[PDB]
């Protein structure tokens, strides 16, 4: 039972909360395993459908805070990708193959910044070096700060942009309300009526993350745990793997 | 009664008619929320977005360009001419190492220009006065410290013009990431040991020195802009209203616009813009005049 997710994002984004929101647990950053961006790896044993859950977060350290984001900077996330791509393919072709330590990743969540206006330059070079080895899934952080309008204008705008880019996203066999507008707390808030809830307090208002009319958070949480998991690997074992081990020979 | 108590009125009649100039600047990477702030501070819509929704719209050269637009507001009697300067491409590249570098040269371009004309033996009595006054520094709401480029930047930019910090989109932070988020710039600040507006002057008062010590404290200022009313209960403000809050931008309880407004506008307008003279301006000119 074991799930691999990327975390590409800038620092601040929002990443870990979103993490420890999506499911459930705060203790999946309490176990590292051991100009150029670092990669953090996480290990966590998650109670997710009854069954333990192998859950392997993969997390970037300072993606897009370098004076000059080239390829360069974020290329380790890139060779993380392949590398799991190799070990999987080495421990394939041997004799006694029956317990891989499958760590392919399975989908990539990339952290768009609540702007409002486009995708930036590097939000553009990073994807269009990913999709092809991951199941892209396009994000917008800390949403809570855009009006409803806002949302809808930010993902017309962002679509196109991929759209022009080549950049193919995730398609569940949910993808037209892609980038999801998410928001992220798994800690315990009151709203108006009293009632324990997760989400933010602010004076302005209480945002609700289990609630449908606030975010998108339930089909991003749909689409990554609940519902479409199974697809999920699926599309990176039959499909992204075998492209790039092709490519290889 | 003699009636030489009159001479302020003398001297405000005569700058009526003048005018006032301020040129100010908005420094950050699109989607801060500048160009709202400008319109909301100076209830009119000013400027645009630098870039606004067209990724295309970003500077061709993969640099930092400099937007200035010119503007005239008035007020009872009091008419101010508003230069308010863009920077388009700032932080917006894949690389931003020069991504200061326009702006550094546009600041130092002004001075250059006052004072050849200072220097020429027909003076004109009127010298346009393009010099940037303030220079509005917007930091994104995400809790981190100082980034390379907000490091380098601020080092030089605080050095040259009255720098005021904001945070955009304050709203992305609740109360306590509001406190614990401008404690740390601030330490951050200390760290760097940057020339924060405003500066404490011989010349202020016991007063004067305490109204600094209390705006001082909440510097960075959390900002909310908004151009558009909204409506409440019936009662109709300019603010921001989703499907889950509603903002209130002249609520001194939920940020700090009305301070930031008092602040710029109604106590150190004219501080601003005099502290450009005998400060940055004279420390241009002697430089020039050593060399
Ligand atoms: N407005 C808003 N703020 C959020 C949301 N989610 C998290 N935050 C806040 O944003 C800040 C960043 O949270 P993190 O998840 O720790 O940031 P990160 O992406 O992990 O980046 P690092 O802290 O450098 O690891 C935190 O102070 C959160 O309180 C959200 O959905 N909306
Ligand atoms: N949450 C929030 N959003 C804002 C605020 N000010 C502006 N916005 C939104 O952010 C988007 C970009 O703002 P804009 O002023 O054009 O950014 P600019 O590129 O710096 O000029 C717009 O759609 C605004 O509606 C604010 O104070 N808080
Ligand atoms: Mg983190
Ligand atoms: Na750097
Ligand atoms: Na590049
Ligand atoms: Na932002
Ligand atoms: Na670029
Ligand atoms: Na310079
Ligand atoms: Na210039």
């Amino acid at each position: 039972p074991s799930f691999n997710l990327l975390c590409v994002g800038p620092d601040g984004i929002g990443k870990t909360t979103l993490m420890k929101t999506l499911f459930n647990n705060d203790d999946i950053e309490a176990n590292l395993v051991k100009h150029k961006v670092k990669i953090k790896s996480y290990e966590s044993v998650i109670e997710e459908n009854g069954v333990k859950l192998n859950l392997n977060v993969i997390d970037t350290e300072g993606f897009g805070d370098f004076l000059n984001n080239d390829q360069k900077s974020w290329d380790p996330i890139i060779k993380e990708i392949d590398s799991r791509f190799d070990q999987y393919l080495d421990a394939e072709n041997k004799i006694n193959r029956h317990s891989i330590n499958d760590k392919r990743i399975h989908a990539c969540l990339y952290f768009i910044e609540p702007t409002g206006h486009y995708l930036k330059p590097l939000d553009l070079k990073f994807m269009q070096s990913v999709y092809e080895k991951c199941n892209l899934i396009p994000v917008i952080a800390k949403s809570d700060i855009l009006t409803d309008e806002e949302i809808l204008s930010f993902k017309k705008t962002i679509m196109n942009q991929l759209i022009q880019s080549n950049i193919e996203l995730f398609k569940p066999p949910l993808f037209s309300s892609l980038p999801y507008a998410v928001i992220g707390s798994n800690d315990i808030v009151e709203n108006y009526s009293g009632n324990q809830v997760r989400g933010r307090s602010y004076p302005w208002g209480v945002i609700e993350v289990d609630n449908d009319n606030h975010s998108d958070f339930n089909l991003l949480k749909n689409l990554l745990i609940k519902q479409f998991m199974e697809e999920l690997k699926e599309r990176t074992s039959k499909i992204l793997y075998e492209n790039y081990r092709s490519s290889k020979l | 009664y003699v009636g030489f108590d009159t001479i302020t009125n003398q001297i405000e009649h005569r700058l009526l008619k003048k005018g006032f100039q301020f040129n100010i600047m908005v420094v950050g990477q699109s989607g801060l929320g500048k160009s709202t702030l400008i319109n909301t501070l100076f209830a009119s819509h000013l400027i645009d977005s630098a870039t606004g929704d067209d990724i295309s719209a970003l500077p061709v050269t993969k640099t930092t360009e400099m937007k200035i637009s010119t503007h005239t507001l008035v007020e009872d009697r009091v008419r101010l001419n508003i230069n308010v300067i863009d920077t388009p491409g700032f932080g917006d590249f894949i690389d931003n190492s020069k991504a200061w570098e326009p702006i550094v040269k546009y600041i130092k371009e002004q001075h250059s220009q006052y004072l050849r004309k200072e220097l020429t033996a027909q003076r004109e009595r009127f010298i346009t006065d393009t010099r940037v006054h303030a220079i509005l520094y917007f930091l994104q709401p995400n809790g981190k410290e100082l980034s390379r480029l907000d490091v380098e930047a601020l080092k030089r930019l605080t050095e040259i013009a009255n720098v005021i910090p904001v945070i955009g989109k304050s709203d992305t932070l609740t109360l306590d990431e509001r406190t614990e988020f401008r404690e740390l710039i601030q330490n951050e600040f200390e760290k760097y040991n940057f020339k924060i507006y405003p500066y404490d002057s011989e010349e202020l008062t016991d007063e004067e020195l305490e109204l600094n010590r209390s705006v001082r404290s909440i510097i960075p200022f959390a900002v909310v802009g908004s151009e558009n009313e909204i409506e409440i209960n019936g009662e109709t403000f300019r603010g921001r209203k989703t499907r889950w809050s509603a903002i209130n931008v002249e609520d001194i309880n939920q940020c700090d616009f009305v301070y930031l407004r008092e602040f710029l506008i109604r106590t150190h307008l004219q501080d601003l813009i005099e502290t450009t003279s005998y400060i940055h301006y004279e420390g241009f000119r002697a430089r020039q005049l050593i060399a």
